[PDB]
């Protein structure tokens, strides 16, 4: 009841997250003179970004000569024109300044003959706006880019007086009349409950990949922010767009970097054919993530399955110089052994497309301001920001380009901090909250803390995971999505049959993983219903029944002589999902993609077209 | 065709009045389990007992979350594959000489605070020009960083150094020490002398007596001791 | 930067090499000067050696300062005695010789 | 905003004011050759320093010269192999600490600090101990 002691805190800002995005935003605020709190359930270093391998994109032109505007082109193209071009302008432009900031922070990038940041080839990247051949702009710390990045940022973060709430589990946002007043969180260490309130709040909680049975992401990718936003009655955007990374270990589903392919790696089927040379003649196995894994999954259907079960594919590396494999790809070389017993110098890795990245998340400005959808128009939610995988300024659209999330993180983390700095002053009036506020979060906590029902958390979690896995995979049909939809909705009902066993205040990992399950459910529920509704094939979301890109026009031939379809008649628009928490009923809406850049003169708008690699 | 393994596991509930640190046994059909000790830990959590409390995340060995004493040695539960030998009972403990918050979850606040004291970030005498151009560093100068930058602050090393057991407050320990060295040999760093000058007391660096448990136990295959030796040499030979 | 620590450390290694040299040196040259230099090296290295063991295990201001005091006394008593033995008795090189033929 | 030093104090004030146990250390840690050879160096080190100290102090506190003390020892049943053994266990600690001390100095230079190079060196130190302790008890 009032069994829980409430401790109240006062700040200028609160950042929820200590991943790349979280940290960059956190000390970004401190640096601008803001009394800042950062709230994270993991120790900052443990955050998922640490796992990141490939690299971080900037048009620095260390390998060849480059233009950030070519990076811009690549990103919008890859996004299948569901990507908001204003945000892509802002990102791809700020890219070199952002990478340089990191290197100047201390990030130990691999180095060229010039002793400049080494860059490498990556999937779906070109020179001269898709013309002048393969681009080499992915900046990397050898094989462990995300590792270094996170530590570098963490290291740097120690320099400022940010108040850190480590191993605190954020429960909900403190919401008062459409405005964000702060957060409410559980202190895992002693079980006490904390109301951290601030004038501004940043959500940087990363993705919800754990909604699936097989995914490359951490056990802590539980869409905790997405859910918090959903519980506030705010929209989440484009959640049906889930990235299936081509190359992940057949067993434990650990990620093997795309940098493997950018370093000369090849993809091979059961009869040895480099099947990717036939599926995408120009770019080959350095095409998009959605095209490559589409091809892989298809080759398995075809019959060309590999291994005893004929249910995976081979990523070949053995033909590459061993010097190169040691220098350019040490991290994978080791875990290829550890998890598969594979020597990369002599034999191919057993790979399978698995869930990897959440394009969708919280709708956002190019400024990082969280948006709601009032009267078919956009609206800035006062005191609310979001960045990283958690967010969706959809700078990534329908398909996220390789090595763009690490970029996303730092760019928009910084952006959030700048938006606050440039809108208000530190030490300004911190908006007051009701004494009752956060009441139901504690009530929800208590109910879960003493749960006695028929079904245990792990059982229910496994049901949701296998269902999402079989009904919301690479390819999906209206019938299978339909079954999945009601399958999940029923499982949402089951949440009040929950069995918890642990009943302590300290480190109740039984209770949190249940709070994580409530969170994952909302994320899945919105993912699946959104998927069923989108009757087209755009980017990562491929429908068997509707294999066509449904735009305002038919961009296979020139426009004008064509009549423009009205808004709710085409599909080139953002999916906005809600859910009535009690019932679990999903309701959807739509907002238009942004096509105007930040300056037509500096960066031309790239109009939709046929998208082939 | 079954195949069962035994797991002896350290337990402690701070929320069960007058609970004393004790072991608890579980049994797992290894046919229904992934190869790693974590897989097992998760499987007993998910099925047999969810009062079992441990840190985990990446299940890949980069976050540094597992970090527990497994059969005498400190490694990562997601890295260590269990002994298929059914005759041996697997012994899982928390990280040695550390305060147990609950079960296999040790208070690392000191380990973290110690890392903060070395200032693990690049430092320039003139930082007015930062954020403009990428700093220069040869592929050679860069090589001096390999085997150093890879540390995942898992704390296996520091927490297997017997000097750290008896002097954990004032002695910085291998991981944290190796990191200071990691910033010492960074060409781009300007504060090399003052970094060394901070280890000028009996306790900070000089409790290391080359026992070499650190290097012995590092799940990431790193050599903290060798780096500590290198610091010791730098300390003796630097000028002022 | 009063390099007290890093000096003390090298000084330790300096006597450590010194004490190693004086062993075969004493056997190959069992003179009286070799008795005194072997007494200084012996008790110094031993005093710094236990000094380490002290700082490792002896917790507090009360205990740690006391243990150092009592160690300094023991060391002084040990060095003086070895000097005495060199002067008013056999000398440690011959004392080993005499002891060994037995 | 909190100092590394401020954090450390709070770590101690919290944990010493708690009822938390320390996880087991030596009682559960698996032993290895170098791990045992490190305390042996402390053992032999401490033992030897006690020997040297007992010698110097008795030379000041006890009356009668060394020559008479030796004759006092001769005045006793001294089996050729019981004078050998009573002497071997006086060389043995010294020879181990001598050899392992050399290894410690090679380390101080920075050489041989890999794990293979440590089991190799440890064994060599262990063998040399035996040979020099038997080759001096027979001298
Ligand atoms: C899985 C993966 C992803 C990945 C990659 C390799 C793998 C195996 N490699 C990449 C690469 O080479 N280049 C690139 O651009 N991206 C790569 N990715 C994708 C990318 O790494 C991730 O999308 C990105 O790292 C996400 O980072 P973000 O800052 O958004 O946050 P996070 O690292 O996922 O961690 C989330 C943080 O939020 C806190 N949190 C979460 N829930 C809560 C609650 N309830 N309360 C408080 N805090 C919470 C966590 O503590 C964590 O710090
Ligand atoms: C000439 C042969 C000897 C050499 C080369 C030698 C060298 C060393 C070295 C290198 C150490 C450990 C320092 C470290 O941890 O790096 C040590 C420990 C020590 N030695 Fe010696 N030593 C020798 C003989 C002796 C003798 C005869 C005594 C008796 C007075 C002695 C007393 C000690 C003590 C008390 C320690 C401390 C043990 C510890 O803290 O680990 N040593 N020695
Ligand atoms: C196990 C426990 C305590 C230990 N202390 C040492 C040691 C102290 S000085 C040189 N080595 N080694 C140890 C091994
Ligand atoms: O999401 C990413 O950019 C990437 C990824 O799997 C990698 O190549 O490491
Ligand atoms: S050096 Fe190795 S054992 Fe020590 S904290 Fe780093 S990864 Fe862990
Ligand atoms: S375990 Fe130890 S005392 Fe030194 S060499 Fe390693 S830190
Ligand atoms: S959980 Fe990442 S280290 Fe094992």
């Amino acid at each position: 009841s009032t069994q829980y002691p409430v401790v109240d805190h006062e700040f200028d800002a609160v950042v929820v997250g200590a991943g790349g995005a979280g940290l960059r935003a956190a000390f970004g605020l401190s640096e601008a003179g803001f009394n800042t709190a950062c709230v994270t359930k993991l120790f900052p270093t443990r955050s998922h970004t640490v796992a990141a391998q490939g690299g971080i994109n900037a048009a620095l032109g260390n390998m060849e000569e480059d233009n950030w505007r070519w990076h811009f082109y690549d990103t919008v193209k890859g996004s299948d024109w569901l990507g908001d071009q204003d945000a892509i302008h802002y990102m791809t432009e700020q890219a070199p300044a952002s990478v340089v900031e990191l290197e100047n922070y201390g990030m130990p990038f691999s180095r060229t003959e010039d002793g400049k940041i080494y860059q490498r080839a990556f999937g779906g990247q070109s020179l001269k706006f898709g013309k002048g051949g393969q681009a080499h702009r992915c900046c990397c710390v050898a094989d462990r880019t995300g590792h270094s990045l996170l530590h570098t940022l963490y290291g740097r973060s120690l320099r400022y007086d940010t108040s850190y709430f480590v191993e605190y589990f954020a429960l909900d946002l403190l919401m008062e009349n459409g405005e964000c007043r702060g957060v409410i969180a559980l202190c895992i260490e002693d079980g006490s409950i904390h109301r951290i309130r601030a004038r501004n709040t940043v959500v940087a909680t990363g993705g919800y990949g754990r909604t699936y049975f097989s995914c490359t992401s951490a056990h802590t990718s539980t869409g905790d922010g997405t859910a918090m936003v959903t519980r506030a009655g705010l929209p989440c955007q484009d959640l049906e767009f889930v990235q299936f990374h081509p190359t992940g270990i057949y067993g434990a589903g650990c990620l093997i970097t795309e940098g493997c392919r950018g370093e000369g790696g090849i993809l091979i089927n059961s009869q040895g054919e480099r099947f990717m040379e036939r599926y995408a003649p120009v770019a080959k196995d350095l095409a998009s993530r959605d095209v490559v894994s589409r091809s892989m999954t298809l080759e398995i259907r075809e019959g060309r399955g590999c291994g005893p079960e004929k249910d995976h594919v081979y990523l070949q590396l053995h033909h590459l110089p061993p010097e190169q494999l040691a220098v350019r790809l040490p991290g994978i070389s080791e875990t290829a052994m550890i998890f598969a017993g594979v020597d990369v110098t002599k034999e191919p890795i057993p790979v399978l497309p698995t869930v990897h990245y959440n394009m969708g998340g919280i709708p956002t400005n190019y400024k990082g301001q969280v948006l709601r959808h009032v009267n078919g128009q956009d609206q800035v939610v006062p005191g609310l920001y979001a960045c990283g995988e958690a967010a969706c300024a959809s700078v990534h659209g329908a398909n996220r380009l390789g090595a763009n999330s690490l970029l996303d993180l730092v760019v928009f983390g910084r952006a959030c901090a700048l938006s606050i700095a440039e809108s208000c002053r530190p030490g300004d009036k911190v908006p007051s909250i009701k004494p009752n506020a956060g009441e139901e979060s504690v009530m929800n906590l208590d109910k879960l803390r003493f749960a006695n029902g028929t079904i245990r958390t792990s059982e229910l979690r496994l049901s949701m995971q296998k269902s999402m896995q079989s009904h919301a995979a690479v390819f999906r049909v209206g019938s299978v999505l339909q079954e999945g939809c009601e399958k999940i909705l029923r499982l949402y009902g089951d949440l009040q049959h929950l069995k918890t066993f642990d009943r302590g205040m300290v480190w109740n990992t039984d209770l949190v993983e249940t709070l994580e399950l409530q969170n994952l459910m909302l994320c899945a529920l919105q993912t699946i219903y959104g998927a069923e509704a989108r009757k087209e094939s755009r980017g990562a979301h491929a429908r068997e029944d509707f294999k066509e890109r449904v735009d305002e026009y038919d961009y296979s031939k020139p426009i004008q002589g064509q009549q423009k379809k009205p808004f709710q008649e085409h599909w080139r628009k953002h999916t906005l999902s809600y859910v009535d928490v009690k019932t679990g009923k999903v309701s959807l809406e739509y907002r238009p993609v942004i096509d105007k850049t930040l300056n037509e003169a500096d960066c031309a708008t790239v109009p939709p077209a046929i998208r082939s690699y | 065709a079954p195949r069962i393994k035994k797991f002896a596991i350290y337990r402690w509930d701070p929320d069960k009045t007058g609970d004393k640190p004790h072991m608890q046994t579980y049994e797992i059909d290894l046919n229904n389990c992934g190869p790693m000790v974590l897989d097992a830990l998760i499987k007993i959590k998910n099925e047999i007992d969810s009062t079992l409390t441990f840190r985990r995340s990446c299940r890949e060995g980069i976050c540094g979350s597992c970090a527990m004493n497994i059969n005498g040695g400190n490694t990562l539960a997601c890295t260590r594959r269990i002994d298929t030998n059914l005759d041996k009972v697997s012994k899982i403990y928390p990280l040695p000489h550390m305060y147990v918050i609950k079960d296999l979850v040790p208070d690392l606040s000191n380990f973290y605070a110690q890392y903060k004291s070395i200032e693990p970030y690049l430092k320039k005498k003139d930082e007015s020009q930062e954020g403009k151009q990428q700093y220069l560093q040869s592929i050679e100068e860069r090589e001096k960083l390999d085997g150093l930058y890879e540390c995942i602050l898992c704390a296996c090393c520091s927490t297997s150094c017997p000097s750290y057991w008896w002097n954990g407050d004032k002695y910085l320990g291998p991981a944290v020490l190796m990191q200071a060295y990691r910033w010492m040999i960074d060409s781009r760093d300007d504060f090399t002398e003052e970094r060394l000058a901070k280890l000028q007391d009996p306790f900070s660096l000089y409790r290391c007596h080359t026992i070499m448990n650190c290097t012995g136990t590092c799940p990431k295959g790193l050599n903290p001791g060798k780096a500590i030796a290198e610091i010791k040499k730098m300390m003796a030979t630097y000028k002022e | 930067s009063s390099k007290a620590a890093s000096l003390h450390w090298t000084g330790e290694r300096v006597v450590s090499v010194l004490l190693l040299g004086l062993l075969p040196a004493a056997y190959l040259n069992p003179c009286s000067a070799m008795d005194y230099s072997l007494a200084a090296a012996l008790t110094l290295h031993g005093h710094w050696g236990i000094g380490q063991v002290v700082t490792d295990y002896v917790r507090g201001d009360a205990l740690q300062k006391a243990a150092k005091a009592g160690l300094l006394a023991l060391s002084a008593f040990t060095f003086a005695g070895l000097c005495y033995f060199n002067y008013h008795d056999v000398g440690i090189c011959k004392a080993v010789a005499m002891l060994w033929k037995l | 905003g909190t100092t590394a030093k401020e954090e450390m104090e709070r770590f101690w004030n919290k944990n010493l004011g708690s009822n938390r146990p320390l996880s087991p250390h030596i009682t559960i840690y698996r032993w290895s050759l170098p791990m045992a050879m490190s305390i042996c160096h402390r053992g032999t080190g401490i033992a030897l320093s006690a020997g040297v100290s007992l010698f110097g102090l008795s030379a000041l506190l006890l009356p009668g010269n060394f020559e008479s003390h030796l004759e006092l020892v001769k005045s006793l049943c001294l089996g050729p192999t019981l004078i050998y053994t009573a002497k071997f266990g006086i060389v043995f600690p010294l020879m181990y600490h001598t050899w392992n001390g050399i290894r410690h100095l090679i380390w101080d230079l920075g050489k041989g600090l890999t794990i293979p190079q440590l089991t190799q060196s440890g064994v060599v130190v262990l063998i040399l101990t035996v040979l020099s302790s038997v080759g001096l008890a027979a001298m």
